[PDB]
RNA sequence: UACCUGGUUGAUCCUGCCAGUAGCAUAUGCUUGUCUCAAAGAUUAAGCCAUGCAUGUCUAAGUACGCACGGCCGGUACAGUGAAACUGCGAAUGGCUCAUUAAAUCAGUUAUGGUUCCUUUGGUCGCUCGUACUUGGAUAACUGUGGUAAUUCUAGAGCUAAUACA
RNA sequence: GCCGGCGGCGACGACCCAUUCGAACGUCUGCCCUAUCAACUUUCGAUGGUAGUCGCCGUGCCUACCAUGGUGACCACGGGUGACGGGGAAUCAGGGUUCGAUUCCGGAGAGGGAGCCUGAGAAACGGCUACCACAUCCAAGGAAGGCAGCAGGCGCGCAAAUUACCCACUCCCGACCCGGGGAGGUAGUGACGAAAAAUAACAAUACAGGACUCUUUCGAGGCCCUGUAAUUGGAAUGAGUCCACUUUAAAUCCUUUAACGAGGAUCCAUUGGAGGGCAAGUCUGGUGCCAGCAGCCGCGGUAAUUCCAGCUCCAAUAGCGUAUAUUAAAGUUGCUGCAGUUAAAAAGCUCGUAGUUGGAUCUCUAGCGUUUACUUUGAAAAAAUUAGAGUGUUCAAAGCAGGCCGCCUGGAUA
C-alpha cells in the first residue's frame, strides 16, 4: 500500500486507416495554418471534440423535461460560451454538433498571440510564448495549447521581464553592448 | 483474520469525514465509544480538518493532553474519541460551544451554539428493560444508560438531558405531526414533519415525512430522530433549515451570490 | 523591494499562537530567504524576530509572488514548548545527537543477548 | 566526447603525479607478504596454524591444499610470540606488522600453475630434512630466480628422528646444543648437504646466525612442525630482513595497488572476490573496474568482508562488515555481475571522473595462457570448480592430457550446466561429461543427468577427478 | 467514425479461409534533449537462503536500600534523574504471497427469539444480619562460587519488595 | 482543610447488565470446461426421528437405539482448471468478448502435514512439541533451524530495482504529550505506461521564381507568398556550467534568480518503408533463380520500380520497429444476426418420455381480494473506479482544493 493515485488518461486516439490522402493532407492543412508541432496535436483536439459531440448526443436521446439533460445540457454550453467557440444567441444543444476543429484551434494561446499582432507569424508566436515572452493577466504562461478564455482575451501582454516587453537586454544585445 | 482489527486504510473510511487521497495511507480510525464507527467524528478530524486549529497529527494531541476540550462537559484526552450526533464539544479555553448535527448534503457541519444551549442534550431510547427489583431501565442512542425514566417514555421516544446531571428534563412522544431528522440512508441530514408510518410485521418500519417546501420522502423507522414538538424544534438548526434544495437552484443560489 | 501579505490569520488560544498565510511579492530578485520575511513580518506585528517561525514557501511559475506558512507565539516558552524540534533546529534552539538508525538498532539487538546489569557494560 | 576523453586523461596524469610526489617516508612502512612455498606434504601449512594457534588444521578432506589464502597476523600475536624468546627492540614503533600467504604445492597443475600472483616480498621455502630436496623446489627457486625477490629457507621435520629432545617454545640454538653430539653432526651434514645442494643451483645459503650478510647470503632457518621451536626465531628473522632489506620498497603512499588474488562462489553473496589491499584507500559505493575473461567489467561495491585477525580464507569464518579499510590487508569483496574474471591481476578504483579507459592491451601481453583459450567454437568437456585457481589447474591438465573443453562455470552444478553437457552428446558421446571439483551437486543436476546419458565426476581430492 | 482492402480464374460471379488494418498488454531490438505523474521477481520454482534489520513499552499516580550522579538536614521511614529486574499490557494488528479452494470462497439480502466479546462509553459496587490504624511466606535485581568446545544455556549459596502470590 | 473523628479532585481495580469494535454459525439467489463422467451416498453417518455427550450456543458435531431415507438430464456424482472470489480492467454502434496474482473489501498459508501452551482473541509459526524433506555448527558428547516482511544472493526462465536515509507526514502499539515501528514516508535503479513540450524565429539581398495592377506583347512594383543560398545582419533564448536561496528530518528534483552559454545556431533525430495491399523513384553503381528480400500476392536465371549500396522521397516522431496472449474487423459462433438442393452441412424411416411451444371466448368489507410473472414508484445498498457539477495545477494528465479587502465558500449529482 502507497498513498499514490494512478488516475492517467490518454488524450489523443490514431486514425483506423494510417496511410489515406485526402486524410494526410487535412490534417497537414491544419498543423500549416495554426503551425502545430505534429498530428498528435490535431487528434488531441478530435478526441476532446468528439467526446463533447459524444456527450450532446446522448444528452439529446432524454426528454425536454428531465432535470438532468437541463442541468447537464445548461453547464456544457455554458463552459463551451466560457471558451469562445459560441455566442449567447446560438446556445441551444442542437447547436454543439454543428462545430469543427478550426473553432478550437482559433483558441490556441499561439492563434491568439498571432491572431493580436504581438507576433508578426503563427510559427513566431510558438516560440515567442515558449521563450516567456507571453503573459495573460499577471500570470507568464508557456504553454501553446493554453486555450484561452473569453473573458481572459483582453489582456494579453508582454511578461515584464522580457527583453521585447519590460526593457532589460538580452544576452546577444548585452554581448553586442559590451563588444560595441 | 485472528482477533480484532486495529487499523483503517484511508479510502476505506466512511466519505462524509471527506478525507483526501494523498495526505497518507492510513485514517483516523474512530476507538470504541457511544457512537458506531461509521457514523461518529474523531476528534482529529473535528480540530485539524474542520476547524482548522492543528496542522499535524502532534498539534492535536498536544490541544487534547493540555484538556482545553470537554464532550458533554467531561474532559476527553483521546485524539480518535467517537463525538457523534447531537453530542456537544466544549472548548472553554476560547469558549466556543457546538452541537454535531449533520447539514443537507450528509455530513457533520461545524454549527455552533450559544453557551447556555450547550448546557443539555436531545437522544432517541434504543429499549427499555427493567431488571433487579424492578428498578425500570433505559438505553439511549449514545449509550448513556440511565435508572427510573418516566413510565410515559416507550420506544423509539425522544429525551432531553442536562449534561452536568444524568436525567431527564422532557420527553417528545414519536407521532404523526412531529419535526424529525434523518440519520441514514439517502435522506441523511434531512429535517420535516411525520405523516404516517406504515407497520410492517417481521420486518422494518417505513415513515413518510413532509418538508417544509412541500417535498414528501420516506424513510427507515431506525434513520428517524424527533428534534422538536409539533413543529418547533428544541435545538437550533444548522445554516440550511434542513431543506433539501435541488442542483438547479443550488447553481441559481450560487449564481445568484456571485 | 519585498512587500509582504498575510492571508488567512487565526488566534489560536489553543496552542498559544497566531498562525497565518504569508504572501511575498518580489518581482526581480530571486526567492528572499526565511531570516528576512521574518524581521519583515516581526517588524509588521511589530514583535521579536525570535519568536516567528516560517516554512514551505513555494515561489509561483514566473518568479513574481511566493506563498508559504507562518506561526508567532506568544512567548519564547509556549515556542519552545508547543513548536516541533526540526523548526527549533534552523533557528539553533535544538541539537540532534549524532547518532544512525542502524547503530542504535543494532546496540539493542547486542544489548538483547546478555541479561543483568551487563547490558549497560555491552558498548 | 573527445575533449572530456582528453582533459580525463591529463587528470588521471595529475592525480598519480600527486599520488608519486605525496611520497610518505621516515617510518610507517607497509606489511611484507610473506609467501610460503613447498613439494606435496612437506608442512608449508599447519605451521601458519601454529603461528596464528589455530587448532583445525585437519579439516581439509585430504593431506593436500587447494586455494590461496591471506592469514593475516597483526602486532599483538608478533609481541605475545617475542615476549616468549624476547630478542630485541621491546614495542618496535618502526614494524608495520606481518601478512602471510598460504600456496598450494603440487606435482599436477605444477604447483598451482604459478605464476603465484607474484607479490612474494619475503618467501619461505620449507625443505623438509627427511627427504632432502624436491623437483618442486627446484622448479620453485628457479621461479623465485626468475624475477629477482628475497626469500629464506625453513627446516619442518629436525625433531622426527626419534632422539630429539622435545623441548617446545624456545631457542633453536639452545635446543640444538642440549641434545648429544651425533645428532649435531648428522644435522650439520645434511645442512652441508642442503647448501651444497642450493651453491649448485647459483644461490648462496648458511645457517641464519654466523656472518650473516643477507644481502648475498640466504638463512636456512631450523624449525621443528608439530612442536613449534624456531617459530619465534622465524618471525624474529622475518621483521628482521623486512625492517634491514624492504625499508623504502614498502612506503604507506597513496596509490592504487589492489590485486585480483582469488574468485569464490558462496551461498547468498553471488561470486566474491579474495584481493590483496597493498595501496589505494577504496571506499564502499564506489566503482572499481575488474579485468574479466570477455572484457572488463564496472563493479559498484556493496561491502568490505575481512575474517577475524589470525583466522584464514580455509572455512566460512563470521566474515565481519567494514565500510571503509586502509591499505595493509587482505579482504572479500562483492557486487553485481562478477561472473567471469582474471586471477592475478591489479584492480583499478575509480572515482567520478567519466569512465577511465583502455589499460587492458597493456596488461595482457603474454600472460595469455588462461581461460580465455575456450572453443565454445567446436566440441568439448564441461569443467566447473569451488575456485577459479581450481578450473585453471582442471584446464591445464586438460590440455597436457589432450581433450577440448566446451564451456566452464563456478559454484554448483545446476540443470543448465547438464543440459549444456546434453546438447554435447549429439556432437561427441564421450565429451558429454561434467568434471566437478570440491562444489556440491544438486539434486535436479543429478537426476536430470542420470535420466539422460550425461555422468559427472564428483570429487573433492583431485587424484580422484 | 455502425468503415473495410490484397490473395484460387484466361477472365467472371460466389462460398471460404489465409494476409493486411487499429487498440491493449508482457518481452525484446535500435534510438534517447527538457519537465511532471508513475508500474516494477505475479506467470517458470507456495523452489532454496549467507548477512543486517523488521515489536516493543513508564506517567505526579504498582515494586527504587545499583553512590551510576551530585543535593539538602544532618537523629527527619521515603529529596529527585534513574540503569537493572519483578509486575501490567502489546506481540492475534500491520506487511507479504495466491499453493489450496467449484454452492466452497465470495457478492447482494436477511437472522442470532441460538452465542461469545479485551477495550471504550454509561449503569451497578455499605441492598447480604454473620491485626482492621493494614495479616502471612517466598523469589528476582544485587553480592559471591561455578560447569560446558558450544546457544538470548543455567545449577548451588546469602539478603530484600508488591496492584506479583496468598 | 472543619468542629479525636469527618471530607474534595483523580488514578488503578471489580461480579454482572447495556454499549462499541467485532468474531462465529446460519437464510434466500447467483460461478468456468467436461457425458471418452449416468446414476451417486449409506460396511467406517449417508437422510430423518428420540435420548444424551461434547461445544461459547443451533445442528449427525459425536455415541446409543430405531426408521430407509437424501440428491439426480432443470445435469447429481466424478474428473479438469496455465481458478483465490468480488469492487474493477481492456475493447466496443446496439448486443457482446476477454482479462481481474497486483495497493480497497472478504478468504487462505507461512517448506509439507499433525498436536498444543498462554490469552478476551491463535489451532499463532519473526510461539512451542513431534514426524517427513532439506540443511548449519561440533572437541562427535550434544546444540540450533524457517524471507510467500524490507534489502540482498542463488536457482528458474523471454520476464522484474538499493545489503540506501528517516519516524518529520499518515497512522498503529505501550504503564505513555516524552519511547518504538523496513506499517509508512523520502531518495537511488526505472523508454511498464500516461500529461505538457526543444532541435530555431524575424529582417535585408538575386531569382531566364509565383499571384495582383499597366501594356494586345516586350517590359514595368516596398500589395501578398516562396526555397537545396555552407549569401548578409543583429535580436530572442532554453539545454549544459555554476553563486544564492526556497524546498526538506537532512538532502535531492522542481520553481525563483546573479555570472557564463548559438552560425555547418558540428548545442547535428531517430526507427521503419519507397511494385500492389499502403503514403513514397521505371534514378544510378553492384550481384546474376547464387546472395538475399517477401506478414500475403510475389521479386531475383546479365538493362532487378522489390536484393546489397549511393542519392532522393514518404510515414510517425523523442520515439518507431519485431515476437507473442487478447479485443474490434468476425453477420467467419449469428439473442439482436449466419448457414444446411449443388460450395462444409437434414438423422434411412416412424413412434415416444423429459425439454420448448400452444386456438376463440369472461365489463373490498382491524382483516381482505384467487395466487403469481410483467411493468411503474419508494427504501436499502463502502469508498476508490467510471460518467459528471464546481475550481486558470502557469495549460493538461492530475489534485480537492480555493476565492475577496479577519471574511464568503466547496468537498455536488448520476
Ligand atoms: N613431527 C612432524 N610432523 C609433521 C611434519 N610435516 C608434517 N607433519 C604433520 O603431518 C600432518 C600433515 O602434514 P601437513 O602439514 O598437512 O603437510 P603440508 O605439506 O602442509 N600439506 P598441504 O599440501 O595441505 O599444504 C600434520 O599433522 C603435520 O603437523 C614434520 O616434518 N614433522
Amino acid at each position: 500500500p502507497v498513498a499514490r493515485s494512478w488516475v492517467c488518461r490518454k488524450t489523443y486516439v490514431t486514425p483506423r486507416r494510417p496511410f489515406e490522402k485526402s486524410r494526410l493532407d487535412q490534417e497537414l492543412k491544419l498543423i500549416g495554418e495554426y503551425g502545430l508541432r505534429n498530428k498528435r496535436e490535431v487528434w488531441r483536439v478530435k478526441f476532446t471534440l468528439a467526446k463533447i459531440r459524444k456527450a450532446a448526443r446522448e444528452l439529446l436521446t432524454l426528454d425536454e423535461k428531465d432535470p438532468r439533460r437541463l442541468f447537464e445540457g445548461n453547464a456544457l454550453l455554458r463552459r463551451l460560451v466560457r471558451i469562445g467557440v459560441l455566442d449567447e444567441g446560438k446556445m441551444k444543444l442542437d447547436y454543439i454538433l454543428g462545430l469543427k476543429i478550426e473553432d478550437f484551434l482559433e483558441r490556441r494561446l499561439q492563434t491568439q498571440v498571432f491572431k493580436l499582432g504581438l507576433a508578426k507569424s503563427i510559427h513566431h508566436a510558438r516560440v515567442l510564448i515558449r521563450q516567456r515572452h507571453i503573459r495573460v493577466r499577471k500570470q507568464v504562461v508557456n504553454i501553446p495549447s493554453f486555450i484561452v478564455r473569453l473573458d481572459s482575451q483582453k489582456h494579453i501582454d508582454f511578461s515584464l521581464r522580457s527583453p521585447y516587453g519590460g526593457g532589460r537586454p538580452g544576452r546577444v544585445k548585452r554581448k553586442n553592448a559590451k563588444k560595441g | 483474520a485472528r482477533g480484532p482489527k486495529k487499523h483503517l486504510k484511508r479510502v476505506a473510511a466512511p466519505k462524509h469525514w471527506m478525507l483526501d487521497k494523498l495526505t497518507g495511507v492510513f485514517a483516523p480510525r474512530p476507538s470504541t465509544g457511544p457512537h458506531k464507527l461509521r457514523e461518529c467524528l474523531p476528534l482529529i478530524i473535528f480540530l485539524r480538518n474542520r476547524l482548522k486549529y492543528a496542522l499535524t497529527g502532534d498539534e492535536v494531541k498536544k490541544i487534547c493532553m493540555q484538556r482545553f476540550i470537554k464532550i458533554d462537559g467531561k474532559v476527553r484526552t483521546d485524539i480518535t474519541y467517537p463525538a457523534g450526533f447531537m453530542d456537544v464539544i466544549s472548548i472553554d479555553k476560547t469558549g466556543e460551544n457546538f452541537r454535531l448535527i449533520y447539514d443537507t448534503k450528509g455530513r457533520f457541519a461545524v454549527h455552533r451554539i450559544t453557551p447556555e444551549e450547550a448546557k443539555y442534550k436531545l437522544c432517541k431510547v434504543r429499549k427499555i428493560f427493567v431488571g433487579t427489583k424492578g428498578i425500570p431501565h433505559l438505553v439511549t442512542h449514545d449509550a448513556r444508560t440511565i435508572r427510573y425514566p418516566d413510565p410515559l417514555i416507550k420506544v423509539n421516544d425522544t429525551i432531553q438531558i442536562d449534561l452536568e446531571t444524568g436525567k431527564i428534563t422532557d420527553f417528545i412522544k414519536f407521532d404523526t405531526g412531529n419535526l424529525c431528522m434523518v440519520t441514514g440512508g439517502a435522506n441523511l441530514g434531512r429535517i420535516g414533519v411525520i405523516t404516517n408510518r406504515e407497520r410492517h410485521p417481521g420486518s422494518f418500519d417505513v415513515v413518510h415525512v413532509k418538508d417544509a417546501n412541500g417535498n414528501s420522502f420516506a424513510t427507515r423507522l431506525s434513520n428517524i430522530f424527533v428534534i422538536g414538538k409539533g413543529n418547533k424544534p428544541w435545538i437550533s438548526l444548522p445554516r440550511g433549515k434542513g431543506i433539501r434544495l435541488t442542483i438547479a437552484e443550488e447553481r441559481d443560489k450560487r449564481l445568484a451570490a456571485k | 523591494t519585498v512587500t509582504i501579505r498575510t492571508r488567512k490569520f487565526m488566534t489560536n488560544r489553543l496552542l498559544q499562537r497566531k498562525q497565518m498565510v504569508i504572501d511575498v511579492l518580489h518581482p526581480g530578485k530571486a526567492t528572499v530567504p526565511k531570516t528576512e520575511i521574518r524581521e519583515k513580518l516581526a517588524k509588521m506585528y511589530k514583535t521579536t524576530p525570535d519568536v516567528i517561525f516560517v516554512f514551505g514557501f513555494r515561489t509561483h511559475f514566473g518568479g513574481g509572488k511566493t506563498t508559504g506558512f507562518g506561526m508567532i507565539y506568544d512567548s519564547l516558552d509556549y515556542a519552545k514548548k508547543n513548536e516541533p524540534k526540526h523548526r527549533l533546529a534552523r533557528h539553533g534552539l535544538y541539537e540532534k545527537k549524532k547518532t544512525s538508525r542502524k547503530q542504535r538498532k543494532e546496540r539493542k539487538n547486542r544489548m538483547k543477548k546478555v541479561r543483568g546489569t551487563a547490558k549497560a557494560n555491552v558498548g | 566526447e573527445e575533449r572530456a576523453y582528453d582533459k580525463a586523461k591529463r587528470r588521471i596524469e595529475k592525480r598519480r603525479l600527486e599520488h608519486s610526489k605525496n611520497v610518505t617516508e621516515k617510518d610507517k612502512l607497509r606489511a611484507p607478504i610473506i609467501c610460503v612455498l613447498g613439494h606435496v606434504d612437506t608442512g608449508k601449512t599447519k605451521i601458519l596454524d601454529k603461528l596464528r594457534h589455530t587448532h583445525v588444521q585437519d579439516g581439509e578432506a585430504g593431506g593436500i591444499t587447494q586455494q590461496i589464502g591471506a592469514t593475516n597476523v597483526p602486532l599483538e600475536a608478533i609481541n605475545e610470540q617475542t615476549k616468549m624468546i624476547k630478542n630485541f627492540d621491546r614495542e618496535n614503533v618502526r614494524i608495520p606488522g606481518m601478512l602471510i600467504i598460504d600456496t598450494p604445492g603440487h606435482e599436477s597443475f605444477s604447483n598451482l600453475r604459478n605464476r603465484g600472483s607474484s607479490l612474494c616480498d619475503i618467501a619461505i621455502l620449507v625443505v623438509d630434512i627427511m627427504h632432502g630436496l624436491e623437483p618442486q623446489t627446484i622448479e620453485s627457486i628457479n621461479l623465485l630466480k626468475s624475477k629477482k625477490c628475497p626469500f629464506i629457507v625453513a627446516l619442518n621435520k629436525i625433531d622426527r628422528l626419534y632422539d630429539w629432545k622435545k623441548s617446545p617454545d624456545s631457542d633453536v640454538a639452545a635446543t640444538l646444543k642440549k641434545q648429544k653430539k651425533n645428532t649435531k653432526d648428522e644435522f650439520e651434514e645434511r645442512a652441508k648437504a642442503i647448501i651444497v645442494e642450493f651453491a649448485q643451483q647459483g644461490l648462496n645459503a648458511a645457517l641464519f646466525y654466523e656472518n650473516k650478510d643477507p644481502r648475498t647470503f640466504v638463512s636456512l632457518v631450523p624449525t621443528s612442525a608439530h612442536t613449534g621451536d624456531g617459530m619465534g626465531s622465524l618471525i624474529y628473522l622475518l621483521v628482521e630482513l623486512t625492517q634491514t632489506m624492504l625499508s623504502k620498497r614498502l612506503a604507506h603512499c597513496e596509490e592504487l595497488r589492489a590485486q585480483v588474488m582469488e574468485v569464490k562462489a558462496l551461498p547468498g553473496m553471488g561470486t566474491t572476490i579474495d584481493v590483496i589491499l597493498i595501496n589505494g584507500r577504496l571506499k564502499e559505493g564506489d566503482t572499481i573496474i575488474v579485468p574479466g575473461v570477455e572484457g572488463p567489467i564496472v563493479t559498484q561495491i556493496r561491502g568490505l568482508l575481512t575474517p577475524p585477525p589470525m583466522k584464514e580464507l580455509r572455512v566460512k569464518n563470521q566474515y565481519e562488515k567494514h565500510k571503509e579499510v586502509e591499505a595493509a590487508q587482505g579482504v572479500k569483496i562483492l557486487g553485481k555481475d562478477l561472473e567471469k574474471t582474471l586471477a592475478g591481476l591489479p584492480l583499478l578504483v575509480a572515482y567520478k571522473e567519466d569512465e577511465i579507459p583502455v589499460l587492458k592491451d597493456e596488461l595482457i601481453h603474454e600472460l595469455k595462457q588462461t581461460l580465455n583459450a575456450i572453443k565454445l567454437e567446436e566440441k568439448g568437456v564441461y569443467v566447473q570448480a569451488s575456485t577459479l585457481g581450481s578450473l585453471e589447474a582442471l584446464l591445464e591438465f586438460l590440455k597436457t592430457s589432450e581433450v577440448p573443453y566446451a564451456g566452464i562455470n563456478i559454484g554448483p552444478v545446476h540443470k543448465k550446466d547438464v543440459m549444456k553437457a546434453s546438447v554435447m552428446l549429439e556432437h561427441d558421446p564421450q565429451y558429454a561429461v561434467i568434471l566437478a571439483f570440491d562444489v556440491r551437486i544438486e539434486r535436479d543436476a543429478q537426476e536430470m543427468a542420470d535420466s539422460l546419458g550425461v555422468r559427472i565426476f564428483s570429487a573433492e581430492i583431485i587424484y580422484h577427478l
